[PDB]
């Protein structure tokens, strides 16, 4: 179930 | 693979660039950009007000269609 | 071992079991994780919370070092 983000900026 | 953009509304509408689209047209008008490519960059941006809900739908779709590389953008 | 963030629709935010805010939840993860910046975070929320609350909360964890995060739908 996990969806993996980066955060970006 | 240029990046997309995926941009949810506050009232809960969505664009992929400036593309309207629905839950059910998402990956077919993201497959147009992307010509299939999976590895695309999706970026995420959404209104102060949307909630996890919504933004959980979509990951879903994104996900269950192959599209694993996601930034979310605040 | 993974840590699970929550948050829940009034705002209140934990780790595990523990309440933490803003100024006092990198201190709380940085107990249970040892400082090992590549543990797995995953964040749990209820449905309305909102897009704002949610990336307040990843961005003090990414300035932290935190970058290894899944979201649990």
């Amino acid at each position: 179930q996990p969806i993996s983000v980066t955060m970006v900026t | 693979e240029k990046p997309v953009y995926l941009s949810v509304k506050a009232d809960n509408s969505m664009f992929i660039g400036n593309d309207p689209v629905t839950d059910e047209t998402m990956i077919t008008a993201l497959n147009a950009l992307t010509e299939g490519k999976k590895d695309t960059t999706i970026f995420f941006r959404a209104d102060k007000t949307v909630d996890y809900e919504t933004l959980m739908k979509v990951m879903d779709t994104l996900h269950q269609a192959g599209y694993l590389k996601i930034g979310l953008v605040g």
